[PDB]
């Protein structure tokens, strides 16, 4: 899901 | 409202763009009728474009400085259908970015790009208008500067493109599999917000402004009005000739405000207001006008054939492979001396005006 894959801090 | 998706996720429903299909976005079905209209429009985009390409390119006659800033402009509709497209059906089909984060970034830098560049080459057309129309004099100009000040364009366009490669903001679009700039939250880390407006305004709304100003200059000079013969109105034939092109580039502008502008102003809307819904924030909206502004790249080439006889004739001139150019060729310069080609018409050395060599030509 969007959420638990905040994992977005890369970009 | 909204989750990260548009949709809200009062279901546990909504899934990343980048993990899952985001059909409970849309339809199934119009999933695949926007990877529908993707596939119609590479084949169209793909070959109108190149086609200008490799007409100008290959008919030596159509050497003329504007005719350097339309292959940019083609140039830059090609990477939309060869790049953009391409990537953008194969989600659409798949029903969300299989390619996942480092490709949403890939995508929405090209495209992005692509769009920049455009106005920004709109732009400075309107420029070359507007220098054309008050000095005739042909020595302040050169080719060169021409292909130095395409690549300028190139280069600011990467100024906003490239930065949110560069820690800024990023993202994909409503129903999306189209990344674009971040307008629905304000990741702080990312500074979002300051790059919204920055970007809409300097890159898209400021050259809008200006190509509108530079044309209102054309105003007062070389009008719509053009009697199709040099005599009447017209001080000259070349000056006659030159109206025309004049008209084609305003028509060329106005297809391209209309395709982006819904754009650009859904754009801001969301930026002031995320989280809601505009007349109705959704999945549909945003999707609509990105996607036709994907239309923009196959309509130049149309309004060339429509707009211009010489291309016509050279393109003709082109489509079958020998001459084959009956229909009353351009009828002037399809080439200065006659016909213009990279060989039959287009002889060697095209003749020169004035004792001295007017045009830089014949060199």
């Amino acid at each position: 899901r969007p959420k638990p894959q905040q994992f977005f801090g890369l970009m | 409202d909204n989750v990260l998706p548009v949709d809200s996720d009062l279901s546990p429903n909504i899934s990343t763009n980048t993990s899952e299909p985001n059909q409970f976005v849309q339809p199934a079905w119009q999933i695949v009728l926007w990877a529908a209209a993707y596939t119609v429009i590479v084949v169209t985009s793909v070959v109108g474009n190149v086609v200008v390409m490799w007409i100008i390119l290959a008919h030596k006659r159509m050497r003329t400085v504007t005719n350097y800033f339309l292959v940019n402009l083609a140039f830059a509709e090609a990477s939309m259908a060869a790049f953009n497209t391409v990537v953008n059906f194969t989600y659409a089909v798949h029903n969300e970015w299989y390619y996942g984060l480092f490709y949403c970034k890939f995508h929405n830098f090209f495209p992005i790009a692509a769009v920049f560049a455009s106005i920004y080459s709109m732009t400075a057309v309107a420029f070359d208008r507007y220098m054309a129309i008050i000095h005739p004099l042909q020595p302040r100009l050169s080719a060169t500067a021409t292909k130095v000040v395409i690549c300028v364009i190139w280069v600011l366009a990467l100024l906003l493109a490239f930065p949110q490669g560069y820690y800024s903001t990023t993202e994909t679009m409503p129903s999306r599999v189209v990344c674009m700039i971040e307008w629905p939250e304000h990741p702080n880390k990312i500074y979002e917000k300051v790059y919204h407006i920055c970007v809409t305004v300097l890159i898209y709304f400021l050259p809008l402004l200006v190509i509108g100003y530079a044309y209102t200059v054309v105003g007062i000079t070389l009008w719509a009005s053009e009697i199709p013969g040099d005599s009447s109105d017209r001080y000259h034939e070349q000056v006659s000739a030159k109206r025309k092109v004049v008209k084609m580039m305003i028509v060329v502008v106005c297809t391209f405000a209309i395709c982006w502008l819904p754009f650009h102003i859904f754009f801001l809307l969301p930026y002031i207001n995320p989280d809601l819904y505009l007349k109705k924030f959704i999945q549909q909206v945003y999707l609509a006008i990105m996607w036709l502004a994907m239309s923009s790249t196959m309509y130049n080439p149309i309004i060339y054939c429509c707009l211009n006889d010489r291309f016509r004739l050279g393109f003709k001139h082109a489509f079958r492979c020998c001459p084959f150019i009956s229909a009353g060729d351009y009828e002037g310069l399809e080439m200065k001396s006659t016909r213009y080609l990279q060989t039959q018409g287009s002889v060697y050395k095209v003749s020169r005006l004035e004792t001295t060599i007017s045009t830089v030509v014949g060199a």
